[PDB]
RNA sequence: CUUUUGAUGUUAGGGUAUUGGCCUAACAUGGCUAUGACGGGUAACGGGGAAUUAGAGUUCGAUUCCGGAGAGGGAGCCUGAGAAAUAGCUACCACAUCUAAGGAAGGCAGCAGGCGCGUAAAUUACCCAAUUCUAAAGAAGAGAGGUAGUGACAAGAAAUAACAAUGCAAGGUUUGUAUUGGAAUGGUGGGAAUUUAAAACCUUCCCAGAGUAACAAUUGGAGGGCAAGUCUGGUGCCAGCAGCCGCGGUAAUUCCAGCUCCAAUAGCGUAUAUUAAAAUUGUUGCAGUUAAAACGCUCGUAGUUGAAUUUCAAAGAAUCAUUCUUUUUAAAAUCCGAUUUUGUUACUUUGAGUA
RNA sequence: AAAAUUUUUUGUUCUUAUUUUGGCUUAGUUACGAUUAAUAGGAGUAGCUUGGGGACAUUCGUAUUCAGAUGUCAGAGGUGAAAUUCUUAGAUUUUCUGGAGACGAACAACUGCGAAAGCAUUUGUCUAAAAUACUUCCAUUAAUCAAGAACGAAAGUUAAGGGAGUGAAGACGAUCAGAUACCGUCGUAAUCUUAACCAUAAACUAUGCCGACUAGGUGUUGGAUGAAGUGCUUCCUUCAGUACCUUAUGAGAAAUCAAAGUCUUUGGGUUCUGGGGCGAGUAUUCGCGCAAGCGAGAAAGUUAAAAGAAUUGACGGAAGGGCACCACCAGGCGUGGAGCUUGCGGCUUAAUUU
RNA sequence: AAAAACCGUAAAUCCUAUCUUUUAAAGGAAGGAGAAGUCGUAACAAGGUUUCCGUAGGUGAACCUGCGGAAGGAUCAU
RNA sequence: AAUAGAUCCGUAACUUCGGGAAAAGGAUUGGCUCUGAGGACAUUAAUGUUAACUCAGAACUGAAACGGACAAGGGGA
RNA sequence: UAUGUUC
């Protein structure tokens, strides 16, 4: 045969087969299950605005050497730590130690991106002054 | 169990013919089989079998004319309207300039084109080009 | 093959000709009464179409008188009210039950007593959706013993 | 699971605008459920619809229209044809205003607007002129509604030049290309016609009004995927880049810069979500010896699936050689040699009704 | 037995009956009335049929071991070598007798049976199955199946019995750097039987079950058919198993596969399972269990590979060949054994240049 | 008309119980990541005791051993 | 000292599945006037005679009280 | 068919 009940009146074993086996895939599961809302510290969001807690280096991966410069934001929609990449040659001195700071995600949802390990987020701008128009040229006005 | 006469019939003449022997033994004939053998007769596909009537549900053997690329049946008989007969040929036949889609329809079995051009489409017995 | 393996495609085969055959020279006005007094001195239908076959030369009852056996056994009133197959399936579940009641430690007679057991259901399920046994008939296992009658 | 606390039904009544366990009394033990009851979750108002689609599908739909519900949360009630109404009332809870301290008064999830929350969203503007509603119905009202303001949410059209002569390159006197040097036209300012409830906008006309047409286009890239640099400086496993593979330890085509080039273009990146890609959810349409995956084996209910068999053909006109159209041929009731119905459903064909 | 029609007794009013038809009973007449019998299924019957199918009882065999006896005398076991161990009280060894428990060799097979796990001494009884043969019976009774049920190696658990041999634990003796291991000596549980649990295995052909079709050969097991070296043996055909070889203008990523083929020319029926890796068969909860555990069974986080098949090379306390005094051997000649030059290391180095 | 009573509609408060979600915690015990850390050599070659499965016991660790299995073996084979 | 009888309701962890348990924790209870249910016996499907206290329900009633005295668990982690 | 680690 095939496999799969084709019966003019399979229909009903067909569609529940299919409803169960949809959760063994991980976009369905992730896209479906309650646990998002509260795993993830944006809670379904684009951007969220934190507190910055401190600066830290942190190691690149084993093949590369690097100390990539992130910040630790407190996120004033929840409260919850997250660690944010500061994208930028000379960026984390633009960046003082308690600023109100827009962070995203960096690029790959959840999951980590390159050689930095465990971060998840990246600052696009800090005191409502973009990064972009702080680093790649002095095009908007410096630090308020 | 056999379950479908038609769809052995069929697999039986495929396997025939992909061997080229010119001339196959159908076990278990069926007045619907033997509808299905006379509108592949008819559209040339097959030469002249000859039903071997025994008390038994007897057997059926057809000559065949090296000239069948593929005969096929479509399980379930899904029941299929005038308006999706297109939907089912481009996903079935070929081409549209060749193949033939067999219906069994409230007029008897016969082909999409015919189907067509007398209305009323049925169910969905099978195919051969 | 209901349980286990194997095809077994041995049977027997009728002939092409349906009618009595030609050399048969006897009558058919005495063949029921033949079966019936066969039954009567007690033969399941099987075993009554096998002796008339054998020891009377009448193959194919059937072909002799347009009707069939257990059917002129009904319409003299003479059949059971257990059908063949399904008394033989009792009698052989009621001789593996009680070989098993001394031998519990049989454990291939167990799984075959169920095998037999299925069939039984199964058969009288069927039997009974016909009109050929009462609605409420069930095959306890308890009474099976006398219940052959 | 439901069933003392109405659960299912009968009888009688009460109540209602009316039917009804809607409620009451008596009685009976029923009602639903693996075809998923009863529960739980929903970041769930439903639909018309939207995105993406070859065909299937997947996801979305608070939001123009329709239906429902609510007016901080509950409950109760008056008037009234119509309300369990909330810019109506009564009470409680939570808030909260004034007070001479005795007492009064409140409900923006209406229009603006404010605080708060946040990644996330406009003017405390003008007018009933249009649409339409209410009235004692022309003439009054209407934050319904319309008009304008803010508005790179989206969507459409569309500037940032075009042209003539040498010099140069290519070609048998043809194309491109730096200098000149005159036309053309918007953007812009002003007046006007017009528009408009008034005003503004558009459109149209009249004055000025482009040479570095400074009236100066950006965004993101240039190792591969993927179009475009083994060009020049700085750094030297640091800083950094990099969706992935990777680059960076002295020649860095990948970082930081300049030049040039590429892409799209008044638009271009980034993040998150979703669709296609994904035949990586497979009905169409996946895979299961070894990549993940045949239950240790058999029986077996629900489910799914199930051998063959009952009414077949002949004859006649028209396109092109075929195809296509039409009549009858058992039996029972209808019409005095002829007049007319002969299981159910699925399925399929036509309609009706489709905001 | 009633309806319709008509006639009609008779002073605002009372009979009735007649004839056609819808329904009950009673002789006869219809073409009076039942589809095959599936290379579906079930049942039956038959064979100096088959089989290590199952259960119970029974019988035999050597080996091992214990006890007794027997003859002799220095060792015997065991290993790579030993040692632990036994041994003048006679070990080992020879022969005999009795007992015990387990096991059932050689025959024994790419053989048989069973749903699988599994099943091998004899005989008896009970029981079932399959194939074959059938002009026997029924007539769709069937296929696959969530739930549910039976069985389910070994180990393990419970309780009695048994207890030779082997032997998880443990104890020694060795080896080794260590050795709690591999090796040796001993040895508890277990292994065996009975009665209950447990329900798991690389429980594997890693391949679900039913059906159809597609190719040649070599076998082999069980029947049936026909014919012939000598009442007897072989060959032919065929059915049903069971393997193997070859072949694919069949498949596949390939290894390979007669199914893993008849699949982008995609649909015979049906059940179960999978969706990158790790976390993890973990946590939690529920059911089962005496317990060990079994069944159902996540998430956070993390990660760019993991995985399959095959090719070339390299490597192997892998195999088979060949070669070499920078290898060994038929055999010798020296250094490090003697002191001294020299280079390098190294030794404090304004430098002992590198 | 105040006022009162009784059926009913019934807000609201409190007690109790259960459920859901979030959350602290001595201690315990995992997983992942990191660094040239320590100890051994388990697997891949017959990996130097073939490997692996189920089960049971033991050990510093990889692991060892008993019983029964598989070849995915190092044997398609008198 | 706190209830403690009876009826109705409700009852957790844990468990050897037997218990825990009267777990915990709620409500009611008098009097009076009624209503309903539960049997035995004889006459030619129906009509009379007659007996226990036992439950259930409803009105009314009272200084909201009723296991009114007597009798009679304190529970839980 | 003595044992014989690591990079």
């Amino acid at each position: 045969g095939s496999g799969k009940p084709s019966g003019l009146r399979a229909a009903r074993k067909l569609r529940i087969r299919r409803r169960t086996q949809r959760w063994a895939d991980k976009s369905y599961k992730k896209s479906h299950l309650g646990t998002r809302w509260k795993s993830n510290p944006f809670r379904g969001s684009s951007h969220a605005k934190g507190i910055v807690v401190e600066k830290v280096a942190i190691e690149a991966k084993q093949p590369n050497s690097a100390y990539r410069k992130c910040v630790r934001v407190q996120l004033i929609k929840n409260g919850k730590k997250i660690t944010a990449f500061v994208p930028g040659d000379g960026c984390l001195n633009f960046i003082d130690e308690n600023d109100e700071v827009l962070v995203s995600g960096f690029g790959r949802s959840g999951h980590s991106v390159g050689d930095l390990p465990g971060v998840k987020f990246k600052v696009v701008k800090v005191a409502r002054v973009s990064l972009l128009a702080l680093f790649k040229e002095k095009k908007e006005k410096p630090r308020s | 169990v056999r379950m479908s006469v038609l769809a052995d019939c069929l697999k039986t003449i495929n396997n025939a013919e992909k061997r080229g022997r010119r001339q196959v033994l159908i076990r278990p004939s069926s007045k619907v089989v033997i509808k299905f053998l006379q509108y592949m007769q008819k559209k040339g596909y097959i030469g002249s079998f000859e039903i071997v009537d025994d008390h038994r549900s007897g057997k059926i053997v057809v000559n065949l004319l090296g000239r069948i690329n593929k005969c096929a049946v479509i399980s379930p008989r899904y029941d299929v309207k005038l308006d999706e007969i297109e939907k089912i040929i481009t996903s079935i036949l070929p081409s549209r300039l060749f193949g033939h889609l067999i219906l069994t329809t409230p007029y008897g079995i016969m082909d999409h084109e015919e189907a067509r051009r007398k209305h009323t489409g049925g169910k969905v017995l099978g195919f051969f080009f | 093959r209901m349980y286990g393996k194997g095809k077994g495609i041995s049977s027997s085969t009728l002939p092409y000709k349906r009618k009595q055959p030609s050399w048969l020279k006897q009558k058919p006005s005495e063949i029921e009464d033949a079966i019936i007094k066969l039954a009567k001195k007690g033969q399941t239908p099987s075993q009554i179409g096998a002796t008339l076959r054998d020891n009377y030369g009448i193959p194919q009852v059937k072909s002799v008188t347009g009707n069939k056996i257990l059917r002129i056994l009904r319409a003299q009133g003479i059949a059971t009210t257990i059908p063949e197959d399904l008394y033989f399936l009792i009698k052989k579940a009621v001789s593996m039950r009680k070989h098993l009641e001394k031998n519990k430690k049989d454990k291939d007679c167990k799984f075959r007593l169920i095998l037999t057991e299925s069939k039984i259901h199964r058969i009288s399920r069927y039997y009974k959706r016909k009109k050929l046994l009462p609605s409420n008939w069930k095959y306890q296992s308890s009474t099976a013993s006398a219940l052959i009658a």
